[PDB]
């Protein structure tokens, strides 16, 4: 899927609607790292039962 | 003694041998030098030389280097029957550009002597990074078929062959430039492998001989048909077809009919051995006038090339394979590697090419490493290892100092 | 589906250029009319096909 998207990307015109999209999405991927990895760790627990 | 004769090069490729005086130095010959090569260029009828701009004439190498203009052409190491070029090199005398804002400043020195990411190489990347991804399908999928004699194993790799091999089709026929057919290339020999063991894991039953005979055979077969209709890439399909015939060889004796494996390694290194002084021939053979020398040359120069990395592969399996710490007469078969390497070590030297040179001298020195490191990890004890890490690094240290001293 | 885009950008980060040099004229031909004609530029000639 890569490799298309590789070389079918840089010829093609795209809307600002979705280039204004993906941008976006970076910033919902770094959102939920903090509170996850503080779940697997079991802090919440942790104090809860303090 | 006084004088040497050399042939000196001039505009566009006229060559001239002329007598010169060994001892002058050599910026008092360069101006007369180029009256007398325009004179003759002027007779036959050709353009002289002339200057363009700010510059000056030199007398340079070959390879461009311009002569100590206060030398004498004896105390350079220029003979009689060398050859040398006369040449205009251009002033390079220009302003100085100065930026103070160190922001500014950074990014415009900094794209200048640096290359930046475009879509031409994109695509290699990408092309890559799936030739990488079938490797390790069929990794996972061949572990399978080890442990359970189920079809899975043929029918998913086939049908990724299958896929694989059809869109390096559609990219071999549309490609137009070098660029284009690398992509191609990377594509079609990935569906090599695939292809190879969904042949080999058909045969029921627990793995072993009878598949043998079909993996390294359709190997063989698919590595030759790629270079026939392809003709690009002859060193690496070469050196596959070999390894895959001698395997073929070894697999079809085993499975029908062999006393002990010691036999067949015997032969095969004992085949190897005299493949050496065969592979020359082969490539020899295996090969607008000045177009099909040139292309004979290099052709040539590639499959002998890839044909020596093919033998030198077998040799260090089977030697290794071969020799023993238990096994009976222990020394035999070290000092039996040891004179087999000497061969090895020493004819390097008949060959000119570079890599040639360097793949038949490191071919050597790793199976003495290899047979070291065999005989340190079985029959394990403090003097096995310690003996061996001596040997190992004073081997290569003697060799080294010995032709650098 | 037809194929019309819609061009936005920032003016190719850069002032405009009102004395650009025009795009060069396509020449076309008939079987018939064997004789070359040219008919306009190739940016403007994909509009009247694409509609």
């Amino acid at each position: 899927a890569g490799m298309a998207a590789a070389a079918h990307v840089p010829h093609t015109i795209y809307s600002p609607l979705f280039r204004k999209f993906v941008e976006w999405i970076e910033y919902l991927c770094l959102m939920p790292i903090f509170p996850l990895a503080l779940w697997l760790m079991n802090v919440y627990a942790a104090i809860r039962y303090r | 003694p006084q004088a040497v004769v050399v042939g000196v090069m001039a505009g566009e490729g006229v060559q001239i041998g002329v007598l010169l005086d060994a001892n002058a130095p050599v910026s008092v010959m360069t101006d007369p030098l180029l009256k007398v090569v325009n004179s003759r260029l002027r007779e036959l009828g050709e353009a002289p030389l002339e200057a363009t701009g700010r510059g000056r004439w030199a007398l340079c190498l070959v390879d461009g280097a311009p002569l100590r203009a206060t030398q004498s052409l004896t105390e350079q190491d220029v003979y009689d029957g060398d050859r040398l070029w006369i040449r205009f090199i251009a002033d390079t005398e220009r302003r100085s550009q100065v930026i103070e804002h160190i922001s500014t400043a950074v990014a415009s020195d900094l794209s200048k002597r640096f290359a930046r990411i475009d879509p031409i190489v994109a695509v290699q990347v990408g092309a890559s990074m799936v030739a990488t991804g079938v490797v390790l399908a069929t990794g996972v999928l061949g572990w399978w078929r080890w442990h359970h004699n189920t079809w899975l194993t043929t029918i998913y790799t086939a049908v990724i062959g299958v896929l694989v091999l059809a869109v390096a089709m559609l990219l071999l026929m549309r490609a137009k430039t070098d660029a284009d057919r690398r992509v191609a290339d990377i594509m079609l020999m990935s569906a090599i492998m695939p292809v190879t063991v969904a042949a080999a894991a058909a045969p029921p039953g627990p793995v072993g001989s009878p598949q043998a005979v079909l993996g390294f055979g359709v190997l063989t077969v698919a590595a030759a048909l790629a270079l026939r209709f392809t003709g690009r890439r002859l060193g690496i399909y070469t050196t596959i077809v070999i390894i895959g015939a001698l395997t073929m060889l070894a697999a079809l004796a085993r499975m029908v009919a062999a006393t002990s494996a010691v036999t067949l390694l015997s032969s095969l290194l004992l085949i190897c051995v005299v493949a050496y002084h065969a592979a020359p021939a082969l490539s020899r053979r295996l090969a607008s006038s000045v177009r099909d020398v040139l292309l004979q040359a290099e052709r040539a120069r590639s499959f002998l090339s890839g044909l020596l990395t093919g033998l030198g592969v077998m040799v260090v399996v089977c030697m290794t394979s071969l020799c023993d710490p238990h096994t009976g007469q222990r020394w035999l078969p070290l000092i039996l590697a040891g004179f087999t390497s000497g061969f090895l070590l020493l004819r390097g030297r008949s060959y000119v090419d570079r890599w040639q040179s360097i793949t038949l001298a490191g071919t050597a020195v790793i199976i003495a490493a290899a047979v070291c490191v065999r005989y340190a990890l079985e029959l394990s004890s403090p003097l096995a290892v310690s003996i061996v890490a001596a040997i190992l690094v004073l081997l290569p240290a003697a060799g080294m100092a010995a032709a650098a001293h | 589906l037809a194929g019309i885009r819609l061009p936005v950008f920032p003016s190719a980060t850069s002032r405009w250029v009102f004395e650009a040099r025009p795009d060069l004229p396509t020449t076309v031909v008939v079987s018939g009319g064997s004789a070359p004609v040219l008919e306009g530029p190739s940016s403007v000639r994909d509009v009247l096909l694409q509609a």
